[PDB]
C-alpha cells in the first residue's frame, strides 16, 4: 500500500503529486518500488563507480592481453567503455543477464506480493534483522538512490554540455 | 410492386412518371420472376457503381508497377486487352465468389428466408434500425446504380467516340 | 455519436462533433463502436509515429550512449557503427545521416516483412479479444503488462475513465501532429511556428 | 419439373452456417466436430452416397458409412501427410539450417541438388518404388476399419487410432480432448495449402529452388 | 508436483514458465524426466570426450589393422569420426542398441512407474543406500548434465561459427 512503504521519509512523507500510485493495481505498485530499487542499486554504483576512475585509483597489471589498466592515465570514466575489449565487455553483460534470472525466477514473483530483489553470490540469511531497524535501512537505501539517479544525472550533463553545472564545471573529469 | 421498393417519384423527361414504372407489364406477366429480376437488378448495379469510380481513380493515380504505367498504357480504355494476367486472374477469383451464389440461387424464392441482393455483408454497420431509414436506405442504392448503369454505358461509348480525358467534353 | 460517445470532452461543443455526428447518431451499436475503434487505434499509430520522427529528425541511432562519443540528444554522431544488414551493407548510422522521408525506404524487404508479420500477428489476436469476446469498451485488448486494470474497482474506476479519456485526447494531439510534420517536409514552410 | 426437389433434404432452410452467413446450414454439419465453423459453400457434406464402395463395393453387403465421417476422415489424412510433406520437402533442401540428407552418396547433394528433383531422380533408382510397397502395407492394414464403422459395428472417431505413443490426453477433459483436436485441424488446414503453394511455384518458368522458393 | 522432486534445487526450485509438466498426463512427465537424464548422461560423455584427446591422451598401439591412433595428432575431436572404420563404428553402436533393450524391458516400464534406465553390463546390486542422500546424488548428475548439454552445444558452436564464443574462441581444438 501506499502507506507503510519505506522510502516515505520526514522532509516530504507521501510524494506523489501527480498521483502515480494510484494510476493502477496494486501489481502496478510493486513494479514502481522495485523499479526505484534496481534503478538506485545501478546509480549508486555509477555515481561511485564515477568518482573513483577519475582520482586514478588503478588495478595493478594487466585487464586483457594488450589493454591493460592505461584507460585511467588519460580518457575520461564516461570513455574507457569501448577500449574494454569486447570478451570483457560481454562476461559483464551475462553476469548481469544471470543476475537478472534468479531475480525473476523465485517461488513468489514481487508483484504477487513476493520477496524484492535478492544477492544472487553469498545469500547468507537475510533481513531476520529485528524488522524496526529493517525500516529504517530500506528508508537509507532508497534516498541514497534517489540522491545517486540525479547525481549520475549530473556527470553526464557535465560531460556533454559544459558550462551546464555551476560549481561543478572546474572540475577535470 | 406492391412491398418491393423501387417505383418513386422522379419525372422522366416524356410525359410520364416513375412513380409505378412497368411499360410492358414484367410484373402482372409471370410474377415468379420477380426475385430473380431484383437479384439481377441489384447485381447489375453493383457491378456498374464499382465500374464507374473505376474509370474515374485511373487517370491521376496508377498503383507502382512497370506493367500498367503511362508511358505503358496512356488510354485507359486499353487496360482491358493488354493486362491479360491480370485479367484471368480478376475473372478467377469472381468464378469463386459466384459459385458460392449458386445455392442461393437455387432456392431464390419462397423456399430460402431471405431477400433478393441481402447479402449479411455489413462490417461497419451502416444499415438503419428501423423500416423508415430502412426502405429510404435500399431505395437510394437502387437509384445510384440505376444512375451508375446508364453512366458507364456513356462513358465507355463517349471514349471510343471522342478519345479524350475524363469528363469527355 | 452523442454525449455517450465518451471521446467528448469541453474544449469543444457539446455532444456530437457538428460535422461528424450525422453519421452515427441514427446508426447501431456496432457502427458507432467501429469507428471508436478506428481512432482509437489511428491514435496509436500516431502516438508513436510522433517519437519515431523525433528521434529520426534528432539524428540519435541505436548505440545508445549517454555522452561524447556515442549517440545522445546532444551529440547522435557516434564513434562505432554497428551493422544492420549484413547482406546489402546499410549500416545503422547512415540511415540517421539522411532525410525523415528518405530514411524510410533504406530498411531492407527482410525488415518489412517482419514488422508486418509481428504487426500482422498482433492484429490477428487483435480482432479475436475485442468483436468475439464482446467487450463492452474499445480499444481493449489483454495487452497490459504491468497490470494496470485489476483494481479495486474495475473498469468502473474514475482513474481509468480518466486515462482513456486521456489515451484518445493524446492520441487526437498526435494525429493532427504527426500530419502538419508530414506536410512541413513535403512542402517548406506549411507550418510557420517552432518546429519548420 | 414437379418432383420434390433434392435442395430440401440437404439444405435445412432455418438456421445459416457460421462461415458464409447468406447460405444456410448443410444438415450434417453441427458444432461437433473439431474446427468446424459451418464451412461447406458445395454442400459436400450433403452428398447421399456411400463413398466406403470405393474401398468395399455396395453389392457386396447391405452397408453404408455417413458421408460427413468419410470426409473427415479423408481430411485428417490430407493432413497429416501434408504436414509431413512440407515439413520434409524444406527440410532436405536446407531451410532449416542444416541440409538434412540420409548417409550414403546416392541421397547427398551431388547427385540430388535440391528436393524438386528428388522425386524423379529416386524413382529411377528405386528407393521411391520402395516406400510405394511400404506405404502399401499400412494403407490396407487401416482401412479396412472404415468398412466396420460402416456396417455400425464400430463406434471409433474418424481418423481416430490409438497412436498416443507419449500419452498426451489420457485423463484430459473432453473440452480438453477437442481443443487438441483443433490443433491437429487448424495447423493440418495451413499446411495443405502451404505444400500447394511450395509444389506449384517452384514449377512454374521462373522461380527458384531455395529455401524461399519465390 | 514438480517442485518437490531430483533437479528441482535451490536457484531456480520449479523451473517450468511455458508449464510443458503439465502439458501431457503423468506418463508424459515419466517420459521427459528420464530423457533430461539420458540426455544428461550422453552429453557428459561428450563434452568430457572432448576436453580428453584435445589434449593428446593417445591410448598406445593400433586402433584397428591399420589406422591405429594418429586420429589424436592431427584432426580436431570433432572428427576422427569417419577416421574410425566402419566395423569399428559398428560395434559401438550395437552395444548401444543391446543397451537400449534391457533399459527398456524391464518388469516395470519407467512410464508406469517404473525404475529409470539402470547399468546395463556390470549391475552392481545399488537397492541399499540412504535414499536422503540419494535424493542429493539425482541432483547433481542432472544438474552436471544441464552443464554438459549448454557446453556440448558451445563446442559445436566454436567448430562451425569461429568468434561465435569469446573466451574460447582462442583455443586450439
Ligand atoms: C566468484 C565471485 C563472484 C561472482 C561470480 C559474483 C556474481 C554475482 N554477484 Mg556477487 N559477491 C561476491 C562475489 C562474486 N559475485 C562477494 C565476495 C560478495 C560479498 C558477500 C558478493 C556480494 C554481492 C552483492 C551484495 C550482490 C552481488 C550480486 C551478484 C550478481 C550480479 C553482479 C555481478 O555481475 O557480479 C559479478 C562480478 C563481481 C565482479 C565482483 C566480485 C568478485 C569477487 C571480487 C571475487 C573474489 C572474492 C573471493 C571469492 C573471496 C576470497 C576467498 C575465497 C578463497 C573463497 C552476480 C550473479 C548482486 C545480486 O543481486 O545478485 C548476485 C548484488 O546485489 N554480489
Ligand atoms: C438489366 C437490368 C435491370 C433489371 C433486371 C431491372 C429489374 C427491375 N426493374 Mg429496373 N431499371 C434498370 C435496369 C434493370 N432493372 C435501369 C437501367 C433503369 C433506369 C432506366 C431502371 C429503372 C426502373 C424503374 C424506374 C423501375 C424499375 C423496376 C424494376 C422491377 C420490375 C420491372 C421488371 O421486372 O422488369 C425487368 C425485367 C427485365 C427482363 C429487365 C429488362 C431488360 C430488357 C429486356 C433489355 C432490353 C433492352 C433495353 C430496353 C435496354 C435498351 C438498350 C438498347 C438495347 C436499346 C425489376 C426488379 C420497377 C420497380 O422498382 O418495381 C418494383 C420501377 O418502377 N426499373
Ligand atoms: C572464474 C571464471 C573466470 C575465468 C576463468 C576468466 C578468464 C578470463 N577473463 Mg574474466 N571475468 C570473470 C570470470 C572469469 N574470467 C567474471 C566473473 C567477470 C566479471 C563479470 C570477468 C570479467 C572480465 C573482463 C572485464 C575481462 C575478462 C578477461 C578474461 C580473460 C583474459 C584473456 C586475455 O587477456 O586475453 C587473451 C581470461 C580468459 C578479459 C578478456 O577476455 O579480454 C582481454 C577482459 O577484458 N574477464
Ligand atoms: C481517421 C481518424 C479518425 C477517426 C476514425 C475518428 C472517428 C471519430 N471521431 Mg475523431 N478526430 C480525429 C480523427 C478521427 N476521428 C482527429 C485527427 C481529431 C482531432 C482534430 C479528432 C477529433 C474528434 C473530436 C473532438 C471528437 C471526435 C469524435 C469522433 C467520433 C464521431 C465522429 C465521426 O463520425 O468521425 C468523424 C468522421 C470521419 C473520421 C470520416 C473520415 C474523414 C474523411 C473521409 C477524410 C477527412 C480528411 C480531412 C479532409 C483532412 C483534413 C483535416 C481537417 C481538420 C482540415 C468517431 C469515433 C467525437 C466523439 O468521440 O464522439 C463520441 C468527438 O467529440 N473526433
Ligand atoms: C528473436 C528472433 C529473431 C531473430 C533470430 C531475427 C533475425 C534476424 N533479423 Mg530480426 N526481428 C525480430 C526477431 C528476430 N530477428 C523482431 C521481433 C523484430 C521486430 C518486428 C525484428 C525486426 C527486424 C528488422 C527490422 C530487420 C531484421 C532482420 C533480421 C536478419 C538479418 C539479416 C541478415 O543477417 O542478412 C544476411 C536476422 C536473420 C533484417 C532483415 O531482414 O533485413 C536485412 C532487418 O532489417 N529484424
Ligand atoms: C509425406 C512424407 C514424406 C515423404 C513421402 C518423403 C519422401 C522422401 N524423402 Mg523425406 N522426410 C519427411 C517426409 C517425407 N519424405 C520428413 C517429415 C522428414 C524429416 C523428419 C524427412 C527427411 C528426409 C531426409 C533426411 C531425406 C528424405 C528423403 C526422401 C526421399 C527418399 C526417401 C525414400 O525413398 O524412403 C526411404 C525412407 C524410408 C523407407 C523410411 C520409412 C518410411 C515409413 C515406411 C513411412 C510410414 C511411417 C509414417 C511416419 C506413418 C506412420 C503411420 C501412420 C498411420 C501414422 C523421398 C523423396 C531423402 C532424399 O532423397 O533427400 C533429398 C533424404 O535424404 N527425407
Ligand atoms: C570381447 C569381444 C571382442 C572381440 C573379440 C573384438 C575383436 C575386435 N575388435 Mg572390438 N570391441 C569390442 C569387443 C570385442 N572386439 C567392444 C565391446 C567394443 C566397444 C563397443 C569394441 C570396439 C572396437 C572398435 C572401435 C574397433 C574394434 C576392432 C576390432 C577388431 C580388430 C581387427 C583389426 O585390426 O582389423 C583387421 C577385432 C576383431 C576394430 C576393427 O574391426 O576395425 C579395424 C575397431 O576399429 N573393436
Ligand atoms: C569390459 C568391457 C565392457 C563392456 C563390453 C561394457 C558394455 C556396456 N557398458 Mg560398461 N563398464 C565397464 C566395462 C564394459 N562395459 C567398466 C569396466 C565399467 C566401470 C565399472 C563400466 C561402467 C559402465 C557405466 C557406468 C555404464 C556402462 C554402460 C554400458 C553399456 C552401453 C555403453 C557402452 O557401449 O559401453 C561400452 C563400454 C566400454 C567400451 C568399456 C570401456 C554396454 C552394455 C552404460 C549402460 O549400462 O547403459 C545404461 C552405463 O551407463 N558401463
Ligand atoms: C521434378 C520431379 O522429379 O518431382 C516432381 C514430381 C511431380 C509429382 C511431377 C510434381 C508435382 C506435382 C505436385 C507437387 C502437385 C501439387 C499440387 C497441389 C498441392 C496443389 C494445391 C492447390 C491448392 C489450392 C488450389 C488451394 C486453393 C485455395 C482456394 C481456391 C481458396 O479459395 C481458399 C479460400 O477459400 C478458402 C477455402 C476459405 C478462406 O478461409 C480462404 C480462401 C477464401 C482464400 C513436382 C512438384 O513437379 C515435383
Ligand atoms: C449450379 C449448380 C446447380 C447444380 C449442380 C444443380 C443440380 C441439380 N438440380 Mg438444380 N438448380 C440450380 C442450381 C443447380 N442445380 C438453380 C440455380 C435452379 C433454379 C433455376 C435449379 C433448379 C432445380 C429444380 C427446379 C430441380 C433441380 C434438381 C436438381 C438435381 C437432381 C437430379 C436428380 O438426381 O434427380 C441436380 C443434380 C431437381 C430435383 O431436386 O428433383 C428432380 C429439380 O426439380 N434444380
Amino acid at each position: 500500500k501506499v502507506d507503510e512503504m519505506p522510502g516515505a521519509t520526514a522532509p516530504l512523507g507521501k510524494f506523489d503529486p501527480l498521483n502515480l500510485a494510484t494510476l493502477g493495481s496494486e501489481s502496478t505498485l510493486a513494479w514502481f518500488r522495485a523499479a526505484e530499487l534496481k534503478h538506485s542499486r545501478v546509480a549508486m554504483l555509477a555515481t561511485t563507480g564515477y568518482l573513483v576512475q577519475a582520482a586514478g585509483i588503478h588495478f595493478p597489471g594487466m585487464l586483457s592481453s594488450d589493454v591493460s589498466f592505461e584507460s585511467l592515465s588519460a580518457m575520461k570514466p564516461l570513455d574507457a567503455w569501448d577500449a574494454v575489449p569486447e570478451g570483457g565487455k560481454n562476461q559483464i553483460y551475462f553476469t548481469i543477464f544471470l543476475a537478472e534470472f534468479i531475480t525473476e525466477c523465485k517461488g513468489t514473483h514481487y508483484t504477487k506480493g513476493g520477496p524484492l530483489p535478492t544477492i544472487v553470490f553469498p545469500p547468507i540469511d537475510f533481513s531476520t534483522v529485528n524488522p524496526e531497524q529493517l525500516k529504517t535501512r530500506q528508508n537509507r537505501e532508497l534516498n541514497n538512490g534517489r540522491l545517486a539517479m540525479i547525481a549520475i544525472m549530473s556527470f553526464v550533463a557535465a560531460a556533454n554540455i559544459p558550462g551546464s553545472v555551476p560549481a561543478l564545471a572546474g572540475n577535470p573529469m | 410492386m406492391v412491398g418491393a421498393e423501387g417505383p418513386e417519384p422522379i419525372p422522366f423527361a416524356p410525359s410520364r412518371t416513375s412513380k409505378n414504372f412497368d411499360p410492358v407489364g414484367f410484373a402482372e406477366r409471370s410474377p415468379e420472376w420477380l426475385p430473380w429480376y431484383r437479384e439481377a437488378e441489384l447485381k447489375h448495379g453493383r457491378a456498374a457503381m464499382l465500374a464507374t469510380v473505376g474509370f474515374v481513380v485511373p487517370e491521376f493515380v496508377r498503383i507502382p508497377g512497370e506493367q500498367f504505367s503511362f508511358e505503358a498504357i496512356p488510354k485507359v480504355i486499353d487496360a482491358h486487352d493488354a493486362l491479360p494476367e491480370s485479367m484471368i486472374q480478376i475473372f478467377g477469383w469472381i468464378s469463386f465468389l459466384e459459385a458460392c451464389t449458386f445455392p442461393a440461387m437455387a432456392g431464390l424464392g419462397g423456399k430460402y428466408d431471405r431477400k433478393p441482393g441481402d447479402f449479411s455483408f455489413d462490417p461497419l454497420g451502416l444499415y438503419p434500425t428501423d423500416p423508415e431509414k430502412q426502405k429510404k436506405m435500399q431505395l437510394a442504392e437502387l437509384k445510384n446504380g440505376r444512375l451508375a448503369m446508364i453512366a458507364i454505358g456513356g462513358m465507355v461509348t463517349g471514349a471510343a467516340v471522342t478519345g479524350h480525358g475524363f469528363p469527355y467534353l | 455519436s452523442i454525449n455517450e460517445a465518451f471521446g467528448v470532452s469541453i474544449e469543444t461543443g457539446n455532444k456530437c462533433p457538428p460535422l461528424g455526428a450525422r453519421i452515427l447518431e441514427d446508426a447501431q451499436p456496432s457502427a458507432i463502436k467501429w469507428f471508436q475503434n478506428a481512432e482509437i487505434k489511428h491514435g496509436r499509430i500516431a502516438m508513436v509515429a510522433t517519437i519515431g520522427y523525433l528521434v529520426q529528425k534528432l539524428g540519435v541511432h541505436f548505440p545508445l550512449y549517454l555522452g561524447p562519443s556515442g549517440s545522445n540528444c546532444f551529440h547522435p554522431e557516434s564513434e562505432t557503427a554497428w551493422l544492420l544488414s549484413s547482406s546489402t551493407g546499410v549500416t545503422f548510422s547512415d540511415i540517421a545521416k539522411a532525410a525523415p522521408l528518405d530514411a524510410i525506404q533504406m530498411v531492407p524487404v527482410a525488415g518489412w516483412m517482419q514488422i508486418f508479420f509481428v504487426a500482422g500477428w498482433f492484429e490477428s489476436v487483435a480482432y479475436y479479444r475485442q468483436w468475439v469476446k464482446d467487450s463492452p469498451i474499445p480499444g481493449d485488448y489483454g495487452y497490459d503488462p504491468l497490470g494496470f486494470t485489476k483494481r479495486e474497482g474495475g473498469w468502473d474506476s474514475e482513474e481509468l475513465t480518466s486515462l482513456r479519456l486521456k489515451e484518445i485526447k493524446n492520441g487526437r494531439l498526435a494525429m493532427m501532429t504527426i500530419a502538419a510534420w508530414v506536410s512541413d517536409e513535403m512542402i517548406p514552410g506549411a507550418l510557420p511556428v517552432w518546429h519548420p | 419439373a414437379m418432383p420434390e426437389r433434392l435442395w430440401d433434404s440437404m439444405v435445412d432452410k432455418t438456421q445459416r452456417s457460421k462461415a458464409v452467413p447468406f447460405l444456410p446450414r448443410a444438415v450434417n454439419l453441427d458444432g461437433s466436430l473439431p474446427g468446424d465453423v459451418g464451412f461447406d459453400p458445395f454442400y459436400l457434406s450433403s452428398i447421399p452416397k456411400d463413398f466406403s464402395g470405393f474401398i468395399q463395393p455396395p453389392q457386396w453387403e447391405e452397408k453404408g458409412i455417413p458421408t460427413l465421417y468419410w470426409m473427415r476422415e479423408a481430411e485428417l489424412k490430407h493432413s497429416r501427410v501434408a504436414m509431413l510433406a512440407w515439413f520434409g520437402w524444406l527440410a532436405t533442401d536446407g531451410a532449416f539450417g542444416v541440409t538434412l540428407r540420409f548417409p550414403g552418396e546416392i541421397y547427398s547433394v551431388e547427385n540430388i541438388p535440391t528436393a524438386y528433383e528428388a522425386h524423379n531422380a529416386l524413382v529411377s533408382q528405386g528407393s521411391m518404388g520402395f516406400l510405394l510397397l511400404a506405404v502399401g502395407f499400412i494403407e490396407f492394414c487401416t482401412g479396412a476399419v472404415l468398412v466396420e464403422v460402416a456396417k455400425g459395428d464400430s463406434d471409433r472417431e474418424a481418423g481416430d487410432f490409438k497412436l498416443d505413443p507419449l500419452s498426451f490426453l489420457k485423463g484430459k477433459s473432453e473440452e480438453e480432448i477437442k481443443r487438441m483436436k483443433t490443433r491437429e485441424i487448424a495447423n493440418g488446414r495451413l499446411a495443405m495449402l502451404a505444400f500447394g503453394g511450395v509444389a506449384t511455384q517452384t514449377a512454374l518458368e521462373g522461380g527458384n529452388h531455395a529455401f524461399p522458393y519465390f
